[PDB]
RNA sequence: GAAUUUGGACAAACUUGGUCAUUUAGAGGAACUAAAAGUCGUAACAAGGUUUCCGUAGGUGAACCUGCGGAAGGAUCAUUA
RNA sequence: GCGGUAAUUCCAGCUCCAAUAGCGUAUAUUAAAGUUGUUGCAGUUAAAAAGCUCGUAGUUGAACUUUGGGCCCGGUUGGCCG
RNA sequence: GGAUAGUGGCCUACCAUGGUUUCAACGGGUAACGGGGAAUAAGGGUUCGAUUCCGGAGAGGGAGCCUGAGAAACGGCUACCACAUCCAAGGAAGGCAGCAGGCGCGCAAAUUACCCAAUCCUAAUUCAGGGAGGUAGUGACAAUAAAUAACGAUACAGGGCCC
């Protein structure tokens, strides 16, 4: 928390009958730090 | 009710310049602690990455594209720390060298700044084992604004089509570490000299939020006034910044530890500390008072079968009507039917080689235990519980136990720690008689026999740091473990671990369990640390209310920094709440095989210890459940019943569960 | 990850060739050395 | 021929109330949320209603009946001329 | 869409495919869209013919008034010859 | 009639009672400068056009004016409004939507570089001057071209071509 976040767009469609929503935002970037390179352990993430 | 809305071209526009307005007026309010004048303070810290490289030389590059020749050659003679004005663009900078000898010094130094420089070589490849840790480790604690400079780029080939080579080969490894930045900017010209200045003085330093929410001030100047012959007071002049220091709040100093105000002056009013005054004190006496109520003091003494009541058998009562038949030599079966009525290299090594080992078995074999014949496994596990859903069942905190620390009772039972933590420090903001940006005489009460290891504000670093409510009081908390990259080492979960939450330093024998949500609160003790995901470790020590990410290592005299990072992660959880369960697996080979009932080989060795586990069910890692029947044989053969078919391939388990305690901590300086 | 500063270029199994040279393989791989499993082309197989 | 002065057109801007429109910091109060927790009400309680609709009127009630006028968007056997 | 001891459908490796010094993703927009329809939609039951007629602007509006025949002039392509 | 370089309700007197409007006036909206043009479609269209040429408008917001053939000019002046600088507290200066550069803002955009050699402009003028313009720097905006391998022998391995 108190991270600064790039978002985009994303599009799920929500669901009726389980009452699943639609959020329509993914999170690109954290404080910097495209969430892929970390996920490859490609970069590493500045925490502050 | 309200009509609807139209807006016309007017409003439009001037919505937006209000929102601008706004927004101008707050981001000067937000840049005006640096009125370099009379009110500012822009710690710059300098860190080089390599050894063969000197500091001082990186300042007098940035000083003397300032043109300024006094200011350089009056710091040579004797200082490490600066107050440097600079003319040009009106600014007050602090300049700090750390002691490159002491890991934790660089640490310390960095982890005061608004600013952190690195320095890198064009000569000289970063090193893997200590300026890379650098690197990680101040990105993990916390780091404001950062910039990557050059000072050995000369010292390459004379043409520039060679020296723009190795500037870009370090953007790109500056990059990976701090991808914020794309531009590591090169001393040896004057433009980026003349830049990396300008933006020093200009630019706003972000926050990091631990450091900024209980305030911090570097002190300048530090004396001492002898009130009584075993204690006085520490006097230090130095300008607040963050959140700012209340009179009556404790403040910590690193190495030294946690210690209360006795007075505060400003020289930009005097406030001196009250009734409300935060003790020395960790375990509160009001602690005591508030777990009075001790709920389940159960006697596993006066049980004839395992704990399990909840959800095994009943009560068996076994009235013994022992008589005593007198025909000389009788087997105890004649007489059942005579009487019957009705109504320091060496040591770590071997030691080391042990853990792998016991660790590589803990993956392989979970928590088994091995019985012999001879042992009494009842005896043997008296104390166990035999739950049947561990995140179902209701095991409790609150339960008074022989095995549960002394101090249990008198710790910070926080209810909440989300609101808790939100609450206080709304109150310390609207508490702070001293708010950043002030000159401040700080006089701390302090015992006498330490003055010997303060050293001098100029030569090193002495920081002072704000603490918040009860955090000097101990709690049960809950930290996030992840272990640190390239460590293969296995780390058990009750050796000493130093850990540094804050700027505050705890060697810690922390519990290791998984974070995974439980309804009930009650989370698998891992002896081992996981090697893949992130864990959890639980330990009775001092409270953080600001989340601080800690660092967990511990002290390595060999290494050059004399410190072996073992992992990182953040505080959690003031919480008691959470009970940690010592599973204990009984395993049994499944012998005989009938349509439905199957007959299991040594999980134990006597019948009379077989009747004691009935109740307890027989889990098989092939995923299938059963319980058992009645004793085959006089060596502990058990009849059992299943779920699916089990082949002879098949483990037959048990799981019985203990009550594991946090354990106490203290303080590590040097 | 982390490639040391030695990026500095002035002063395990065969690898696939790049650029036109791959295409050749692959024209070969279906065309020229033709592989008919069961019937068809297949292409990516284990043990059949 | 400078300072200065009479009256004009041009006319920024100011003061004042009044008026809508917003930005705000505060206080008044009201209402909605649950990866919150448990408590009763009916959960952990049992069924019953089943031509279906339209406009309209009323009654209410926890729902649903009911008056009047419409519609089939409702399943034509049998005899005979 | 698809399941759970045995999963081509999830995770990791191996393999393979596509475009390749480039490739993915987000928003916008055009095509697809004959789902804006002048070219070119639909309107009993799928969304949709106003309860009904009158009526001004508007759009729209039957047929008919030198056809038919005779003469001459000179062009530009195309053939049979050159 | 006055004013203007000049027609003209442009303004001033005096007369009239007109002028626009369902063929959509008037008002409101535009995250609207207009065009040459751009993207995409078989066609017909739909959607872009702040931006290299043309035309217009502005130089923090308004208004006023000197000089001059030409300005209601802001790298001219004056005042008020908004900001803001130096002061020795009396005063004095200020407009980067020119080139670079900084802050802020944001999803979002480069060097405080070299030169009049081209292009052309200005001047009393062949010579002077020109961040107009040109040259390099940064930059995966785009667009063009196209390295990352070509052979051979050998053997093993097979198929096919004729004896
Ligand atoms: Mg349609
Ligand atoms: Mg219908
Ligand atoms: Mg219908
Ligand atoms: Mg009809
Ligand atoms: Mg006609
Ligand atoms: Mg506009
Ligand atoms: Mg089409
Ligand atoms: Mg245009
Ligand atoms: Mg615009
Ligand atoms: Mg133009
Ligand atoms: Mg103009
Ligand atoms: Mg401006
Ligand atoms: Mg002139
Ligand atoms: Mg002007
Ligand atoms: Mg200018
Ligand atoms: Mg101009
Ligand atoms: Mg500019
Ligand atoms: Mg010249
Ligand atoms: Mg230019
Ligand atoms: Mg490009």
């Amino acid at each position: 928390e108190n991270d600064e976040v790039l978002l985009a767009g994303f599009g799920r469609k929500g669901k009726a009958k389980g009452d699943i929503p639609g959020v329509r935002f993914k999170v690109v970037k954290v404080s910097g730090v495209s969430l892929l390179a970390l996920w490859k352990e490609k970069k590493e993430k500045p925490r502050s | 009710g309200k009509p609807d809305k139209q807006v016309s071209k007017l409003q439009r526009k001037n919505k937006a310049k209000q929102l601008r307005a706004q927004r101008i007026l707050d981001s000067i309010e937000n840049r005006k602690l640096f009125e370099g004048k009379n009110g500012a303070a822009k710690i710059i810290t300098i860190v080089p990455l390599v050894n063969d490289l000197d500091p001082l030389d990186i300042l007098y590059k940035l000083l003397k594209c300032a043109d300024d020749e006094g200011i350089m050659v009056q710091e040579v003679d004797s200082k490490r720390i600066f107050n440097v004005h600079i003319k040009k663009f009106k600014s007050n900078l602090k300049i700090i060298i750390p002691d490159m000898t002491n890991f934790l010094n660089i640490l310390d130094c960095a982890k005061v700044a608004d600013f952190v420089v690195f320095g890198l070589s064009g000569v000289q490849e970063v090193d893997e084992e200590f300026g890379e840790q650098i690197i990680r480790a101040l990105e993990l604690q916390g780091i404001a604004s950062y910039i990557g400079v050059i000072s050995n780029l000369s010292a390459v080939h004379e043409k520039e089509k060679f020296q723009l080579d190795v500037k870009q080969s370090l953007e790109s490894y500056f990059k990976h570490f701090f991808p914020s930045e794309e531009r590591v900017y090169n001393l040896e010209k004057n433009s980026d000299a003349l830049n990396v200045l300008r933006t020093l003085c200009q630019r706003l330093p972000r926050s990091i939020n631990w450091r900024d929410n209980r305030g911090y001030v570097v002190a300048d100047f530090v004396d001492f006034v002898e009130t009584s012959p075993d204690s006085g007071d520490l006097v230090i002049e130095g300008t607040v910044r963050g959140i700012g220091f209340n009179a009556n709040r404790l403040v910590h100093i690193p190495d030294f530890g946690d210690f209360q105000l006795n007075k505060i002056e400003k020289i930009s009013t005097v406030f001196e500390s009250n009734m409300n005054r935060d003790t020395l004190d960790e375990y509160a006496p009001e602690g005591t008072e508030d777990w009075s109520d001790y709920d389940e003091d159960f006697e596993y003494d006066g049980l004839t079968t395992a704990r399990y009541d909840d959800h095994g058998f009943l009560p068996g009562r076994e009235q013994t009507s022992k008589k005593a038949a007198v025909p000389k030599g009788t087997s105890d079966y004649q007489a059942k039917w005579y009487l019957d009525d009705v109504i320091s290299p060496e040591e770590e090594e071997r030691q080391l080689r042990e853990f792998r080992d016991m660790e590589k078995e803990d993956r392989e074999f979970p928590d088994e235990i091995e019985l012999e014949p001879s042992e009494s496994a009842i005896e043997r596990l008296k104390r166990y519980r035999g739950l049947k859903n561990l995140y179902n069942c209701d095991w409790q905190v609150d339960e008074k136990d022989p095995s549960s620390p002394a101090e249990w009772k008198r710790l910070l039972r926080i209810g909440n720690y989300k609101n808790t933590k939100n609450r206080i420090i709304k109150e310390t903001k609207n508490e702070a008689q001293a708010i950043a940006g002030d000159r401040i005489r700080m006089f701390i009460r302090f015992p006498k026999f330490l003055l010997e290891k303060i050293q001098d504000p100029k030569q090193l670093l002495f920081a002072v740091y704000g603490l918040l409510l009860h955090e000097h009081k101990n709690a049960v908390v809950n930290f996030s473990l992840q272990r640190w990259e390239q460590y293969d080492k296995p780390v058990p979960s009750q050796e000493p671990i130093v850990v540094q939450y804050g700027v505050r330093r705890y060697t810690i024998q922390p519990l290791f369990s998984q974070g995974s949500n439980s309804p009930n609160n009650v989370h698998k003790y891992e002896r081992f640390l996981h090697p893949d995901t992130v864990s959890v470790a639980t330990c009775i020590a001092p409270v953080d209310f600001t989340q601080s990410p800690a660092i967990f290592f511990k002290p390595s005299p060999t290494d050059a920094k004399n410190i072996e990072l073992i992992g990182h992660g953040t505080f959690l959880n003031a919480d008691h709440s959470r009970i940690l369960a010592k599973r204990a697996i009984l395993t049994g080979h499944p012998f005989r095989f009938h349509k439905t009932v199957v007959t299991v080989r040594y999980m134990f060795f006597r019948p009379e210890d077989v009747e004691w586990f009935k109740s307890i069910p027989l889990f098989t890692k092939s995923g299938r459940s059963g319980f058992i029947k009645e004793s085959l044989g006089t060596h502990g053969y058990f009849k059992a019943t299943f779920d699916g078919k089990l082949s002879a391939q098949d483990v037959v388990a048990m799981s019985l569960y203990k009550r594991m305690w946090p354990m106490p901590s203290l303080p590590w300086n040097g | 990850m982390a490639k040391v500063h030695g990026s500095l270029a002035r002063a395990e199994k065969p690898k696939k060739p790049k650029g036109r040279a791959y295409k050749r393989l692959l024209y070969t791989r279906r065309f020229v050395n033709v592989t008919l499993v069961n019937g068809k082309r297949r292409m990516n197989p284990g043990p059949s």
